[PDB]
RNA sequence: AGCACAGUCUUAACGAUGGAUGUCUUGGUUCCUACAGCGAUGAAGGCCGCAGCAAAAUGCGAUACGCAAUGAAAAUUGCAGUGACUGAAUCAUCAGAAUGCUGAAUGUAAACUACACCAAUUCCCUGGGAAUAGUGGUACUCCUACAGAAA
RNA sequence: UUACCGAUACCAAGCCAUAAAAAGAAGAAAAAAUUUUUUUUUAGAAUCUUUUUAUGAGUAGAAAAUCGUGGGGUUUGUGUUGAAGCGAAAUACGUGAGUUUUCGUGGAACAUCUCCCUAGUGCAGAUCUUGGUGGAAGUAGCAACUAUUCAAAUGAGAACUUUGAAGACUGAAGUGGAGAAGGGUUUCUUGUCAACUGUGAUUGAACAAGAGUUAGCCGCUCCUAAGGGAUAGCU
RNA sequence: AUUUCACUCAUAUUAAAUAAAAUAACUCCAAGUGGGCCAUUUUUGGUAAGCAGAACUGGCGAUGAGGGAUGCUCCUAACGC
RNA sequence: ACGGACCAAGGAGUCUAGCAAAUGUGCAAGUGUAUAUGAUUCUUUAAACAUUUUACGCAUAAUUAAUGUAAUAUGUCUAUUGUAGAUUUGUGCCCCACUUUGCAUACAAUACCGGUAAGCAA
RNA sequence: GAUGUUAGGAGGGCAAAUCCGCCGAAUUUAAGCAUAUAAUUAAGCGGAAGAAAAGAAAAUAACUAUGAUUCCUUUAGUAACGGCGAGUGAACAAGGACCAGCUCAAACGGUUAAUCCUUCGUUUGGUGCAAACCUUUCGACGGAAUUGUCGUUGAAUUAUUCCAUGAAUGCCUUUAAUUUGAGCAAAGUGAGCAGGAAUGCUUCCCCAUAGAGGGUGAAAGGCCCAUAGUUCUUUUUAAUUUAUUCAUUGGAAUUUUUCAUGUCGAGUCGUGUUCUUUGAGAUUGGAGCACUAAUACGUGUGAUACAUUUCACAUAAAGCUAAAUAUAUGUAGGAGACCGAUAGCAAACAAGUACCGUGAGGGAAAGAUGAAAUAGUACUCAGGAAUGAGCAAUUAAAUAGUACCUGAAAUCGUUAAGAUGGAACGGAUUAAGAGAGAAAACAAGUAAAGAGGGGAAU
C-alpha cells in the first residue's frame, strides 16, 4: 500500500504470479499449519515438500488426510497418497489440490530439512 | 492519448477512379490480405480515429481561490445541520448533536479497535455497518483498470 | 471572416504540434528541487546554503523607488567591511567586479549590512581541535565547548532574505509650513523648454575642462 | 461538455445544420483575412474602418519604461489615506496631509473631479497637470515635485 | 396399413452456416520518475551451428537450451536417464572461464569456405616425446620517441 | 326547380400539447353491515396545483424538453436460489425514441432515474471499410495437341495404378539422350491418401520415415577483354 | 426663438370610421439563403415556343386533404387525436 | 437522373490557441496570486492548503504622427440643464386628479479634455 | 623531410528522443501569382554528452542605475518587418529557479629550464581469500624544450597567521540521515442452507499501525503470497574515541617605504560591393571579393545616413567552466475518469513473422473447453475407413468434444399452419382462425378444521 516502490497493478502482479520462476513458486507453495504445529514451531505457514503429511479442509475432499506423494509448481498443485481419481481410459491418477486449501499436520527431516527446521527455529 | 502515428503509418495510394472501387486510400503491394485494403481514414479498419486524442487537452481548471474558500466555508456550514447530513446518506439518527465534537484524547490512543469502539459508543454502529457492507466489486470495465472496489463514504 | 469580430492574427501557421508542451510535472519538480535543497542544506553541516547579496536600487525610471537583491557587493563595500573579496567568497558573501558604488547612500546601505553579516560568523576548526585566529579579515574561530553550545540554535535567515523596506507613505506636515507660492507645472514646462541650452552649457563647460 | 454541444441535438438531420444547397465546404471565401479590399471589403469597411494604410513616424525601439507614467485624478487623492486618518485630518485645521503618490505607484496627477473645499493637501508627484495644480492651490494645498 | 399435388411466399419451434453481442486480458497507449552510450580489449547487425529423441520462438557458442562461483535449495520429466536422504535436481544472482564465421573488418579477394608473406606453430614433464599444410602477426591515416641512408 | 351525395375545411362535444389567463404556501365525505365495526380516500410537490380560453402544415434553419451508450465521483442496491448478453413474447407503460417484465438459453458479473461529471456517445445509404452470406445456378463451363479396345492383378472402391494382347502416335528439326540459366531435394526406397492432384484415383512432382551426390585427369580455382573497385593525388 | 407664471381646448364613448391594435418597440448573438419556377392581369424581343426578359398579386418550392379519370403550380380548402 | 444484392461490426462539426456575445458564480475600483516559495501534505497526494507589512496581466482616461497634453471648479460634502420617465410624499389601507421626489433610459442643451482649423500671439 | 611487418597509442562503425554545425526545397497561404508565406522547416551530409550548446560584457541603460550564461512568468502579438497585402515579429527593464568563477599573451629565475615526457629497477603503507586496486619515491637513463615549459602576476623592504611533514608514542568507539539486499509480521478454514466446488446467504466470534493488490473449484481483512509496521546488511555524509612531542626545511597567504604606469590578441576590426539572414528598417548577423586600420588620450557600442564635438558603458579579433534547462531513443520502475481483440502499437499469438516485389521497400490474419484433461472421450454394435448409434461413458454441464465461453443477423434445412389468375410488402377498419392471459375483468367478510408464522402478556 504505502510502499510506492512496488506496484499494486492487477496485470503487473498477475504476470508475476503466472510466470514466477520455480524458486518463487516454492514460496507460493506455502500453506497454513495445524494448531499443534503452530504452537510447536512458533510460525504460521511453511512451504510443502514431497515427504510431508497434510490435511485438506476445502473442496470435494475437505475431510481426507494423508501424506503427499508429489508436488509440481507449474500447475500450482499438490497430490496426496489416497486421493486417486479414475480416468476415462481406465487408470488411476492424482487430483490436484491447491496448497491454500490444505493444512499440514506433520513434517519430515533430511540432510536439508535438518537445516530448514533450524532456520525456522 | 493515442499514439501520434496511429493508423497513418503506411503508404497513401488512392487509385480509385476507373477501378470501380471507393476513392479511399489503399495500401499497396500484394501477397497479403492487407494489400488493397482501405488505408488510414475515419471509417476504415485500422485507420485511426477522426480526431486523435492529444495530451494538450484542458485537463485541469483554474478555480478562484476566493471561490474555493467560499465553497469550503459553505460545506463546513452544511456539515453543521442535521437534515443536510442525514439526506446526504449518513445514518445519524442516534447521535446527539450534529456539530459533533470530541475531547482531545481522541488523538492520544492509536488502536483502530478502540477507534471503532469509540464510534459505536458515540452511536454510529449502523453507520459503520453501512460502511463495512458497502464493499463490493464495481460494475463495468473499470475493475480491470486497478479500480476494483466501490466504497460508501463515512 | 464574418460579422463584427476582431480581425484574427493567430500566429499558428507552421508545424506547432511539435512545439506544444504541457507542464504535467510542475509540482513534481517543485518537490524534487525542494528535497534537493533540503539535502544540500542537511549535508553541508549546518551552514546556511544561501549567500548574502547587496540591497540595491532597480534601474530605469519605471522602478526608481524599488530595491532588490543584486549580484554581489562591490570591492569598496567589501574593503569598508574589512574583507578582501578573494577571502570573503569563503563566508557566503557574493561579490562582483562589475558594480561601482555611485553614491554614498549606496555605499553606506551595504557597509552596515556586511557588518551585520560579519557579526554572526562562527568559524570552525580544521585540524582536529586546533582553533586559530583566521586569515584575511575572517572573524575568529571557537573551541570544542563553544561549537558544542552554538551548533544547535535556530539559524537566522531574515538577513539573508531581501531587506524589508518600510517607507512612510502616510505622513504629514504643519499647515503653516507650506510653500504656497510654488508653481510645479510652470517649473516643469520651464525645465523642458530650457533643457537644450543647459545641454549646450554643459557641452561648452566640459570642452573648457578638457584644456 | 460534449453532451451540451449543438451538433449533438441534430445527429440525424443529414446536413448537420450547415444547409442543404450551400453545404459546408472548406474555406469557401479564402483563409484568414484573405478577402480584404476585394470581396470582404464590405465587412472590413463596416467593422474595422481604419485597417488599411499606415500613419505616423516610426519609433525604432520603444523602451516603454522611459514613458511609463501611471495617472491619478484629484478626486481620488483623499481616497488613498485611511478613513481614520482622513477623519483626524478634516477636523483639525492646523494639520494637512502630505501624500506621495509615487509611493502608491502614480506618477502624474490630473485635475478631474472635485476637491473637498478648504482642506489643504500637499501632494508629492513626479508630474502634475495644470488644472490639477490649480485645483490644489485653490483648495489651499501645494504641489511638490519629486523624482 | 393409409392420407396428403408440386413449386413460390408468410409465420412459429428446433437445427445448420456464420462469428456479432456480453463477459473476460501475462497486451497496448499516455503521463511521471531515474539512469544512460557501445566499438580494433573487435561493437550494432548478418550468417552458421548447439539439446537423447529438437522444426519455430527463446537461450547459448565447439565448455554451445548451458560450465564455474554465490544465495535459495531437492527435482528434471512427455519417455529415457539424471540426482541429497548438500558446490549434486531446479530456480535466482552472475563478478570467473569461454565466447564459431563474419561484420568499421583491418594481409590480398569474394555469387570463391581462393590466395599470400613473416615467425613453421602448438602441447606434454620441469633437457627428452607428439599433432601436424597445422597457431599468431602483417590495412589506411595520424601522434610521441628510435633508427639507419640524403644536401 | 327541388332533393341528395360529397373534405384533414366549417359547427357542437371530448382528449393531447403550445401560448396566454384566473387563483392558490387545512377540515371529514359516502357506502355496507349492527348505537359499534368494515370499506375507500381525507390532497398543498411554485419550471408546482386547480381551473379557463384560444391555437396546432412545414424544407433549409434555430431553440426547448425528453430517450439511450462507454467511463467517473455520491447515494443504494441485484447476483450460483443464475448477472450481463441473446431468441421469442407481453390483457404492460409512453406519443416516441425507448422502459419494464415473462419463458427459454446463458454461466459471471451488473445497475444506480438521488444528484452531478465526462466523452472516441446513437447509422440505411458515403461505387463507405472489414468479415460473413445469397439469387444468378447445379447454370456458364470442364473443346488445342487424330484414339482407343480386350483380359488379368491389386484394392472397400479402377475409363485416367500395374501387367499381357491389340490398334495407333511422337517420326529424322522427337514429350529421345546429354544440354546451361533458373529451381532446390521435386531424386531413390518403403509406406500412405486429411487436403491437393479442377472427373475418378489404390496414382503422383502431394503427405510421412529413412537414404542418396565420392575427381591430381570433368569444371571452378589461374590469365587477360569489354570493363568494375581501390591507391597517389586533385575538387 | 427659449423659459416661467396665469386662464383653458370632449377627456364622464374616446379632436373621423374600424381593428384577437402591446402578438408592441428596441438591443445583442447567430443559422440558412443569395441557381428559382408557375398562374391571372400588364408588357419587351421573337413567326412562334412548355422560348428568352420584366411589373403587381397569389401560389409551387417548403404542403398534405376533397375535386379536375390522370398531373409539383387549376377550384375548394391548408393539416393535433 | 446518380448510390444501394444482403447482414453484422466500425463510420464523420471534434481538440487546442485567441476574440466577442449570452448566461451563471465570486469579489469589486479593483480583480487574477503568474513563475516560484513552505509544509512532521506526500498508496490515494501529479491535489488540496498558505503567501513576514507596491511583480505583472486587464480595468481605473482620453487624444495626438509626435515633442506631449490631459476632462465643470473652489464659488460647495447642493455631486451640469431641460422634456418624457420607474419609484416615494401627501390632499381630496384598497379606484381616480393635483402637487413631491425624477432610477434607468431616450431625445436634446451645455460646459470641460486631446487634436485640427480661425483670431491674437513675448 | 622519406622509410619503417621499430616501441607505445589513437581515429574509422553502430546507435539519436534531447543537443552541435553545414546544406537545403516544395506542397500550402496570399481565395490567381512572381516578393512574401510555408521555413532559416521537411529531406541529405557531418559531430558529442548524460545532458550538449551558451557563458564571465568591446552588455544594458540614461535611471537613486544594473552586472557571466541558461530556463520559467512577463515585456508582447508589443517596437518593428511586410505587393505595409496575406502574414511575420524581437530586445531592455521587472518577478523567480540556479548561482563560482577562472587562465593563456608580456615582467622577472640567465650566479644556472628553475621545466615536461619515456623507459628501467628499489621501497611508503593499505583496504581484497585471491585477482587486482589506492597510495609510495630513491633514482638512473633516454630524450623534448631557449624557434620558450614551469615558477611570477610586480618586485624587492617592514609588521601577523597558515600549509606540509619524517619518526616514535597512544587511536580507529558512539548518534542521526541516506541507501541495497535480506528476514519477522494480527485475526475463523466456527456452525447451518443451497451447492460439483465458497470467498455466497443467515448466524456466532475476532484482528487491524495490516479493509493495497494477487492467488485459492463463486464476491475472502481473519486459507496462501503478502500489505501495515518493524530488525539486521550495504554505499557515503552530517555529529562523534586522541593527541603528545623532537626537529629544521620549505613554501604560502594578510599589512607599511620606493619604483612604472607597463602589457592588453592584425589580412584582424572596419569600410565599399554582392548574396544570404534578421523585427533590424540609407543593412541584424554571417559569408565571398577589393581596400585595409589605430594603440588605450585607442576603437567598439548607445536601433536613421552624414560632418564637428561632448557624455555613458565595455575593453573585440585567444581559451576553460558545475548548477538551474530538454529529452516521439534505450533500459528499469509507478501510475491513469485511456482501449477491451474490426479497439489498443503493425504485432495480447511463432510480428516486422508468414507472404509479395529484381530492388528500394510493402506487410498481414490469428486470443477464450473445462474448477480440474494428474477428468480430453473408456466399452459395445455397424462400417474398408472416415464416422454414426447405444441398454455404454468423464464432468455440475458434452447442444462445454479441441472448426471447443456465450453464440445475433444475413443465408439454408425440417416439422406444422396458412396464402397463391403477369410482383411482394404496406396504411386505415373489422372479420375469421391459432396462440398465449386473470394484475379491474364478481364475491370482502363469516363459523369450523389442518398446517404454520409473528406481536403483546409472565
Amino acid at each position: 500500500k504505502f510502499n510506492k516502490q512496488k506496484s499494486s497493478s492487477r496485470r503487473k502482479m498477475r504476470k508475476a504470479h503466472f510466470t514466477a520462476p520455480a524458486g518463487l513458486r516454492r514460496k507460493i507453495m506455502s500453506s497454513k499449519l495445524s494448531k499443534e504445529l503452530r504452537l510447536k514451531y512458533k510460525t504460521r505457514s511453511l512451504p510443502v515438500r514431497k515427504d510431508d503429511e497434510v490435511l485438506i479442509c476445502r473442496g470435494h475432499n475437505h475431510g481426507r488426510e494423508g501424506k503427499v506423494v508429489k508436488i509440481n509448481r507449474k500447475r500450482y498443485k499438490i497430490y496426496v497418497e489416497r486421493v486417486t481419481r479414475e480416468k476415462v481410459n481406465g487408470e488411476s491418477t492424482f487430483i490436484g489440490i491447491h496448497p491454500s486449501n490444505v493444512v499440514l499436520t506433520k513434517l519430515k527431516v533430511d540432510k536439508n530439512r535438518k537445516k530448514i527446521l533450524d532456520r525456522k527455529a | 492519448a493515442v499514439k501520434l502515428g496511429a493508423g497513418y503509418e503506411t503508404s497513401a495510394e488512392s487509385w480509385g477512379t476507373g477501378r470501380a472501387v471507393a476513392r479511399i486510400p489503399r495500401v499497396p503491394g500484394g501477397g497479403t490480405h492487407r494489400a488493397g485494403q482501405g488505408a488510414f481514414g475515419n471509417m476504415c479498419r485500422g485507420g485511426g480515429m477522426f480526431n486523435p486524442t492529444k495530451i494538450w487537452r484542458r485537463w485541469g481548471r483554474k478555480v478562484n481561490l476566493k471561490e474555493k474558500r467560499y465553497a469550503v466555508c459553505s460545506s463546513i456550514a452544511a456539515s453543521g445541520v442535521t437534515s443536510l447530513v442525514l439526506a446526504r446518506g449518513h445514518r445519524i439518527s442516534h447521535l446527539k448533536e450534529v456539530p459533533l465534537v470530541v475531547s482531545n484524547d481522541i488523538e492520544s490512543l492509536s488502536k483502530t479497535k478502540e477507534a471503532v469502539n469509540f464510534l459505536v459508543s458515540l452511536g454510529l454502529k449502523d453507520e459503520v455497518n453501512r460502511l463495512v457492507k458497502s464493499k463490493k466489486i464495481r460494475a463495468g470495465k473499470g475493475k480491470m483498470r486497478n479500480r476494483k472496489y466501490k466504497i460508501r463514504n463515512g | 471572416v464574418a460579422h463584427n469580430n476582431v480581425l484574427p492574427n493567430v500566429h499558428l501557421h507552421k508545424w506547432w504540434q511539435r512545439h506544444v508542451r504541457v507542464n504535467f510535472s510542475k509540482n513534481i519538480k517543485k518537490k524534487k528541487r525542494r528535497l534537493l535543497r533540503e539535502k544540500r542544506r542537511k549535508a553541508n553541516g549546518g551552514t546556511p546554503i544561501e549567500k548574502l547579496h547587496p540591497i540595491v536600487h532597480c534601474p530605469t525610471q519605471r522602478y526608481n523607488f524599488r530595491t532588490r537583491l543584486g549580484k554581489g557587493f562591490t570591492f569598496e563595500e567589501l574593503k569598508g567591511a574589512g574583507l578582501t573579496p578573494r577571502a570573503a567568497q569563503t563566508i557566503g558573501i557574493c561579490y562582483d567586479k562589475r558594480r561601482k558604488n555611485r553614491s554614498e547612500e549606496s555605499l553606506t546601505k551595504n557597509v552596515e549590512r556586511l557588518l551585520k553579516y560579519k557579526n554572526s560568523l562562527v568559524m570552525i576548526p580544521l585540524k582536529k581541535n586546533k582553533a586559530k585566529k583566521g586569515i584575511g579579515g575572517i572573524p575568529a574561530d571557537a573551541d570544542k565547548n563553544t561549537i558544542k553550545e552554538f551548533r544547535n540554535k535556530k539559524p537566522l535567515l531574515s538577513i539573508f532574505k531581501k531587506e524589508k523596506n518600510t517607507k512612510p507613505f502616510y505622513e504629514t506636515i504643519e499647515v503653516s509650513k507650506i510653500d504656497k507660492e510654488f508653481l510645479a507645472y510652470k517649473t516643469l514646462r520651464r525645465a523642458k523648454l530650457a533643457e537644450r541650452r543647459k545641454n549646450r552649457r554643459q557641452q561648452k563647460k566640459d570642452i573648457k575642462f578638457k584644456s | 461538455a460534449t453532451r451540451f454541444k449543438k451538433n449533438r441535438k441534430k445527429r440525424g438531420h443529414v446536413s448537420a445544420g450547415h444547409g442543404r444547397v450551400g453545404k459546408h465546404r472548406k474555406h469557401p471565401g479564402g483563409r484568414g483575412k484573405a478577402g480584404g479590399l476585394h470581396h470582404m471589403r464590405i465587412n472590413f469597411d463596416k467593422y474595422h474602418p481604419g485597417y488599411f494604410g499606415k500613419v505616423g513616424m516610426r519609433h525604432l525601439n520603444l523602451l516603454k519604461n522611459r514613458t511609463y507614467c501611471p495617472t491619478i485624478n484629484v478626486d481620488k487623492l483623499w481616497g488613498l489615506l485611511p478613513e481614520e486618518k482622513k477623519k483626524e485630518f478634516s477636523e483639525n485645521k492646523d494639520i494637512a496631509p502630505v501624500i506621495d503618490v509615487t509611493r502608491k505607484g502614480y506618477f502624474k496627477v490630473l485635475g478631474n473631479g472635485k476637491l473637498k473645499h478648504n482642506q489643504p493637501i500637499v501632494v508629492k508627484a513626479r508630474y502634475f497637470s495644470s488644472v490639477a495644480e490649480k485645483k490644489i492651490k485653490a483648495v489651499g494645498g501645494q504641489c511638490i515635485l519629486v523624482a
